[PDB]
């Protein structure tokens, strides 16, 4: 077979996640090979398997990951080390995607003769660089008249803001120019504070997605930009899991109220409020809180949000967290109350410049009208609790849109739209220790997103065969459809979720029970872990996860009682909180439900307008200028999805050659008998002395087409015939130097 | 063999006799051969030397006698055009990819060898006619 | 995309609307009137026969009859004219484009489910139905999975005792006694007072003096010598013409014909008792979860009054050392709508109704052995 | 109903 003395393959181990190993003996068809690792191992073919091939090493190191003929895991974790740390380039493409690593380190290429270096060539002509991106998506933009959009995805931290700065700094360098990019880098402070969390894993996760989109006149120049936002994590409001946070902004509060603005708000120490305590880490290293405050109110300022709305926004949110600590009295298992004169809401009420026994009494009702009739009746102290919950959650909801739309305003410019590129900074595939409601909907919106792809991606090459006149069939659609259809489709997961909230005395149990009745056997996407009764397995494109179900039938609950909102719009204390609702049944939809719709609305946003993709990955926990750590970075190539676009570029024909550079390569196993002249017809012959099945490789028009683990074939023959050669040469040579040193022997 | 190659080899083979015992290092034997016409590869050689192991390749010393079924199994252009159009398409090879190539590949041999075998045969380009070369090597 | 209709036939009251939301938005008496008198002016646009509240304006000049009687519909023709009223005239959908789900008591005869199928595919040509017991819908309205349902409209009482969702069929008592037979024994006691209505709309005039005047005397012994000893109870009324009328012990007198059916002259105990005794066919193990459970529903159970009544003579009926809590939500009225409401909109449920199909393939038998 | 009761 291909294993053979001078043979290498990589084998996995527990420190650096392969290791090459050469094959010290060649090997038949049981259970053993021979192996010598720069010494000595003998290592087991086990069901069976063969370990992965390691690339001929001229294909190592170039500019994009499907050059490589043997595609698999570590070619992938090879190739970005090498040309990380060696060449010290961190931009690398695998096909379409564009591949960035975080260097955390500053460097020369961001230079303007770089910006002038990449405009107006075309994807072939240079090296990957996001300005090879930016660059591709404004000609197209202009080419057809078609919007752009440009879609990056990673693990926070992964430098997605800094990926849409240099961006964003092609456009205005290339168009020329109006001082955009300053106020759109200027916003990202409040949006950050308003918009990010603590995680197990990782600080400043941002927890929305942000779509930036940069408008062009018919001259295209810039003219501004909106922003919009989809898919934020209301449930964080007011749920933490341990060493989790709430938003960032209720700690600046909290930490800031020794200030004499907020005086007045009463703001205790951040253990102190219901809503922050929770996760039981208020303290993050590295960061001062107080300090951050200030950044975001010069960010306000800068914006011309002026300092009386800024007190607005502190207020609202120092409502919220008083709000919180509410509590509700049972008297009945039907009925609860507010203990009297309780203090939590007299501030709250103060705060909000509301009837203190209106809220005493709304908060504990709630109110249903007939055609001609209307009956208050009492609620449970569950219910109750729901209620306040769902009313925090609806306020912040609404004041961050309210931010994000006086945002737009000090964006715009007042000018005719003509197209625009879209810039999408979003959360890739997640997965901790605990997998709970919010990392269910994260990886929900991350299999429709990598549908988009792989659909796009397809388009392509159906349009690159046609373009070489080579019949589709050959390559087929991958397709997680069924992994959707799974989560979303009626008798879903989500569906039977938000039945089980209104259906009585709904529970995590009986959640679970009927999700095993309905897919336990029916869908061989779904399983139950061996060990348990309350969690589930999904086998998603990444890999398998793990939910539980301990915490969905809490957090998916929104009902907002409407008498609650009435009576808050009522507040004439202060303008901003009447403004905030100004605007039936979303009222009643649950928090799961409104994700589905918001994913909706970004994905018809999406097909609107024709995608580039960027990733981007950690090499290191710490930060380490240029160091790069394999298992992060495999954990990482996961998560992007990378490591599957991979695997369903390896079926199909991955390597493509055109003819001349096929001569260049591989005269040497031709005869100059079986050179015609006729290039492309010479190659016809020999391919098909040289590989005999008419399978591996198509012809087109201007290139050949091959299977994984051609060219890698190609390169072994090629290097045994050298081989062979320089024996013959060498040893021809040597007898003759052997010989005339006899000839002085006999003289 | 007839009566006057045994003794030519014979002759050929004392001629090499470092010791003065009448025989050869088994290292020398592929020597010999090469002395006396063959151009076996190191493999060929160790092959026919039942793949000796270090130690006995570099100390046990054998007698013609011993060796010569050797020479006599060792014993029983085209091919060697081809080996060198190779390295080509205008009929010439580079000195230095011919340097690379013999210190490299193969049963690698020094540079030594390789300048002593190079010596005078390429031009100021650094090119070598591989047929005039081959030629000129099989003589 | 498309939401059940939730209608429910009741007596008296219709009260249907859509799915998944949170109250009726048509409620209008099930009652169809026909003039009777002989039409004079000429060229008035005089028209065959009115139903719901436009014979309720016009009862004057019409004779008005109920198309159902006890839980069960009599008269075909004018139910048709009913649900007829419902769709086109007060929900104003077009009852092609959505599965519509229907209520009915238990313990009723087969005809009528058979019947309502029938009608509802073939003239209605709705796409798919379904038929649900009252009782049930009212602990979904509520939301418990445990319970007595004690349920009382227009016509049918029924105790429907359910346990982790499994009702105990062997256990279901049902009575006639309510809520119209209060109003005609309400007219025979107003009567020995001196006031007389006999016609079809005088009884709509005593109906809505019950709603009103009437409330459950807590010890009805005691209340019969207040009143009979004072004027301190009495409350007076005004008629549609102007006169005033006054009603003393009588008032309370009234619904407590609920719980001594003798005075109408039934053979049966009150609805006390039969819950009692609803309760006691089932096994020993659940009766505590059941008598910490009685969950009143429909109109009839509305009187001032009624739940601390039961409370009282339960308890005296009751084991010493167990709760009796009685659940008495305020908008009771309203119940089977709300759970059939919430059943409807369910995922699980999509796979109950009678589809079109079904009824083609095996007629409106099926609905004997699909639905419950 | 049909024999125990008018309806
Ligand atoms: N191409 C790059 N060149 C230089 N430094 C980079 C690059 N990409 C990322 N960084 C560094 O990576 C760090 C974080 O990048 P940044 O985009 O600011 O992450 P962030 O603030 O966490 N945004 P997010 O990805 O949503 O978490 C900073 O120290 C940057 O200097
Ligand atoms: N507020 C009330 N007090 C007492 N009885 C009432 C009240 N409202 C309705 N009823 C009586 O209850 C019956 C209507 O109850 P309802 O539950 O609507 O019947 P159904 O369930 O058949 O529609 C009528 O007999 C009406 O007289
Ligand atoms: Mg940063
Ligand atoms: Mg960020
Ligand atoms: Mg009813």
């Amino acid at each position: 077979e291909l294993y053979t003395k001078y043979a290498r393959v990589w084998i996995p181990d527990p420190e650096e996640v392969w290791k090459s190993a050469e094959l010290l003996k060649d090997y038949k068809p049981d259970k053993v090979l021979q192996l010598r690792l720069e010494k000595d191992l003998e290592y087991c073919l086990d069901p069976k398997e063969l370990p992965p091939l390691r690339n001929p090493d001229i294909l190592v190191g170039e500019n994009d990951l499907t050059a490589l003929s043997y595609l698999h895991e570590p070619a992938v974790l090879h190739n970005l080390k090498v040309r990380f740390i060696d060449s010290k380039l961190i931009y690398t493409y695998c096909g379409i995607v564009l591949v960035a690593i975080n260097p955390y380190e500053q460097l020369p290429i961001y230079g303007e003769d770089i910006i002038n270096a990449y405009s107006g060539q075309n994807m072939g002509d240079m090296d990957p660089h996001i300005f090879a991106v930016a660059e591709e998506a404004y000609k197209q933009m202009a080419r057809d008249e078609r919007n752009q959009s440009i879609i990056v995805s990673g693990e926070s931290g992964a430098g997605k803001t800094v990926s849409a700065k240099y961006a964003m700094r092609y456009f205005a360098t290339v168009s020329g120019s109006a001082n955009v990019e300053e106020k759109v880098l200027a916003s990202n402070p409040i949006m950050e504070s308003i918009g990010n969390a603590k995680t197990t894993r990782n600080d400043n996760s941002s927890r929305f997605g942000k779509y930036i989109e940069i408008g062009f006149d018919k001259r295209y120049r810039i003219i501004g930009a909106n922003m919009r936002t989809y898919l934020l994590e209301k449930s964080r409001v007011v749920f933490q899991a341990e060493e989790e946070r709430n938003y960032h902004i209720f700690y600046q509060l909290c930490a800031s109220a020794a200030l004499p603005e907020f005086k007045t708000l009463r703001l205790g120490n951040a253990n102190y409020f219901h809503y922050t305590k929770q996760g039981g880490s208020p303290v993050i290293d590295g960061i001062d809180d107080a300090k951050e405050m200030v950044n975001t109110r010069q960010a306000c300022t800068l914006l011309g949000i002026s300092d009386s709305y800024q007190m607005g926004i502190f207020r609202i949110l120092a409502g919220i967290l008083h709000l919180g600590n509410v509590e509700f009295a049972s008297r009945d298992s039907d009925s609860c109350a507010i203990p009297p004169k309780h203090d939590p809401l007299t501030i709250f009420c103060d705060l909000m410049g509301v009837d203190y026994e209106e809220m005493a009494h709304w908060l504990c009702h709630r109110k249903l009208a007939t055609a001609t009739e209307t009956y208050i009746k009492p609620i449970s102290k569950l219910h109750a609790i729901n209620a306040r919950d769902a009313l925090a959650k609806h306020i912040y909801a609404n004041l961050f849109n309210w931010i994000v739309d006086h945002v737009n305003k000090a964006l715009h410019s007042t000018v005719k739209q003509h197209s625009f590129i879209g810039v999408l900074d979003i959360y890739g595939f997640e997965t901790f220790e605990i997998n709970s409601f919010e990392q269910f909907c994260i990886n929900y919106a991350n299999e429709k997103l990598q549908q988009q792809f792989n659909m796009h991606v397809f388009k392509l090459e159906q349009e690159e065969y046609m373009k070489e006149q080579i019949p589709w069939t050959l390559i087929d659609f991958y397709d997680n459809q069924p992994c959707i259809n799974l989560i979303e489709a009626k008798m879903g997961v989500l569906d039977l979720l938000d039945e089980e909230c209104k259906m009585p005395k709904g529970s995590d149990d009986t959640w679970a029970q009927k999700l095993y009745n309905t897919h336990l056997n029916k869908c061989a996407l779904f399983e139950k872990p061996r060990l348990s009764n309350k969690a589930f397995i999904i086998k998603h494109f990444a890999d398998k996860v793990e939910y539980q179900c301990e915490g969905f039938l809490e957090k998916n609950k929104d009902t907002v009682y409407e008498e609650q909102i009435k009576v808050l719009k009522s507040s004439k204390k202060f303008k901003l909180l009447p403004e905030l609702f100004q605007d039936s049944k979303e009222h009643k939809k649950t928090v799961g439900h409104q994700f589905r719709n918001s994913l909706h609305l970004l994905m018809e946003t999406l097909n609107a307008t024709t995608p580039h993709y960027v990733r981007c990955i950690k090499p290191n926990d710490f930060k380490f200028p240029f160091t790069f750590d394999e298992k992060r970075a495999v954990q990482q190539l996961r998560a992007c999805g990378v490591l599957e676009t991979i695997r369903i570029s390896a079926a199909g024909f991955p390597s493509r050659w055109t003819y001349q550079e096929f001569f260049s390569r591989y005269r040497v196993l031709m005869k100059q008998k079986d050179v015609l002249s006729d290039r492309k017809q010479t190659c016809k012959n020999v391919l098909e002395k040289l590989i005999l099945d008419k399978d591996k490789y198509q012809f087109g028009k201007t290139k050949i087409f091959f299977r994984a683990g051609q060219v890698a074939y190609l390169e072994k023959i090629r290097a045994d015939k050298l081989r062979a050669a320089c024996i013959r040469i060498q040893k021809t040579i040597r007898g003759w130097l052997m010989r005339k040193k006899y000839m002085r022997m006999r003289r | 063999f007839n009566k006057d190659q045994l003794e030519e080899f014979k002759e050929a083979f004392e001629l090499f006799d470092r010791v003065g015992d009448g025989k050869i290092l088994y290292s020398q034997c592929g020597d010999v051969m090469r002395a006396l016409g063959q151009n076996p590869t190191n493999a060929e050689v160790l092959k026919v030397l039942g793949n000796p192991k270090s130690d006995e390749l570099k100390s046990r010393r054998v007698d013609f006698e011993t060796f010569l079924p050797m020479l006599q199994a060792v014993a029983k252009y085209e091919d060697y055009l081809e080996g060198f159009r190779v390295f080509d398409g205008n009929g010439k090879v580079m000195g230095a990819e011919l340097r690379h190539v013999l210190t490299t590949l193969g049963e690698k041999m020094t540079e030594e060898e390789v300048e002593t075998v190079l010596a005078g045969h390429e031009d100021s380009n650094g090119c070598i006619n591989y047929e005039a070369f081959l030629k000129h090597i099989l003589s | 995309e498309t939401t059940a209709l939730v209608c429910d036939n009741g007596s008296g009251l219709v009260k249907a609307g859509f799915a998944g939301d949170d109250a009726p938005r048509a409620v209008f008496p099930s009652i169809v009137g026909r003039p009777r008198h002989q039409g004079v002016m000429v060229g008035m646009g005089q028209k065959d026969s009115y139903v719901g509240d436009e014979a309720q304006s016009k009862r004057g000049i019409l004779t008005l009859k109920y198309p159902i009687e006890h839980g069960i519909i009599t008269n075909w023709d004018d139910m048709e004219k009913i649900w007829h009223h419902t769709f086109y005239n007060e929900l104003r959908v077009a009852p092609e484009e959505h599965p519509t789900l229907l209520t009915e008591a238990p313990l009723n005869p087969k005809a009528n489910r058979e019947k309502m199928t029938q009608i509802m595919f073939e003239t209605f040509n709705v796409p798919a139905m379904y038929v649900a017991i009252q009782a049930v819908l009212s602990l979904y309205a509520s939301g418990r999975t445990t319970g007595i349902v004690l349920d009382s409209g227009d016509g049918v009482t029924h105790n429907v005792p359910i346990y982790e969702g499994y009702a105990l069929p062997h256990a279901i008592m049902r009575l006639d006694l309510a809520g119209r037979d209060l109003t005609d024994y309400l007219m025979k006691i107003l009567t020995e007072r001196g006031y007389s209505f006999v016609t079809t709309a005088e009884r709509e005039i005593v109906r809505d003096i019950k709603e009103k005047l009437c409330y459950v005397a807590l010890d009805f012994e005691n209340e019969m010598a207040t009143a009979a000893s004072s004027s301190s109870l009495e409350k007076s009324y005004e008629l549609p013409d102007g006169q005033v009328i006054t009603i003393g012990n009588e008032r309370f007198r009234c619904p407590e014909t609920l719980f001594q059916p003798s005075f109408i002259g039934m053979e049966s105990a009150g609805i006390h008792e039969t819950t009692y005794n609803s309760i006691m066919k089932c096994d020993i193990d659940i009766r505590k979860d059941l008598y910490a459970n009685n969950v009143m529903s429909g109109g009839t159970t509305m009187y001032p009054g009624i739940a601390d009544r039961m409370q009282k003579e339960i308890t005296a009926l009751a084991p010493s050392t167990m709760k009796i809590k009685i659940i008495a939500p305020p908008e009771r009225k309203y119940s089977v709508w709300i759970g059939g409401s919430i059943l409807a909109s369910l995922s699980t449920f999509q796979q109950m109704w009678i589809t079109k199909q079904e009824y083609d393939e095996a007629g409106p038998s099926i609905v004997h052995r699909k639905c419950f | 109903w049909x024999a125990x009761c008018p309806a």
